[PDB]
This record gives structure tokens, sequence and C-alpha cells, in this order.
């Protein structure tokens, strides 16, 4: 359903938007392997969480 | 810290719930005019004389 897809879509948003607040709760370690493709480093926490 | 990372995103997508709506329904009301006069479009026409 539409409905499943924008809800998901809006509440992981708000997911990525909190966990990169303040302290990351990923560590620079992490985001260095996800960075390398090329990505800013929150889509390639996103694309992990899908 | 990591679990109070964990439940603060956990809270934020549970308040993403939406109670309901709220609109005004005004579509068909007309403002009405008022009319003081009426007309009567009547005229009397007499003779000089009066006959």
């Amino acid at each position: 359903t539409s409905g499943s897809i924008i809800n998901h879509a809006n509440n992981l948003n708000k997911v990525i938007n909190h966990v990169f607040a303040d302290k990351p709760l990923i560590s620079e370690t992490m985001l260095k392997i996800l960075t390398i493709d090329g990505t800013t480093g929150k889509d390639g926490y996103r694309n992990w969480l899908d | 810290e990591d679990m109070a990372k964990i439940y603060g995103a956990v809270a934020a997508v549970s308040k993403n719930v939406n109670s309901s709506v709220t609109y005004e329904v005004k579509r068909g009301t007309h403002e009405l005019i008022k009319v003081p006069t009426i007309p009567h479009n009547l005229v009397l026409i007499q003779s000089d004389n009066g006959k």
C-alpha cells in the first residue's frame, strides 16, 4: 500500500535525523566504510538501515 | 548512552501518529442583500380638465 510506503519514508527520516543529532549513535569507524562510495554519511546509514 | 539514543528514536516515531483534522464547511452559503423599496412601476395620467 502507498500508506505503508509513505509512513515508512517519513518515520525513517525522523530516526536518521534523531540518531545524528548531538553525538552520532554510529562511530566514525563505521561511517568511513559507508562514505567510501561517495554518499554523505547520513545516506549510507539510511541505505543500510533499509 | 546508546540505549538513550535508541529510545529517543523510537519515541519520536511513536509520536508521529495523527489525531484528527478540522475544517470549515461553507460551500453554497451566499450572503443576502436587503431591498428597502417595493417596485410598483405605476404612473397615473390625467386630463388637464380632469375629464
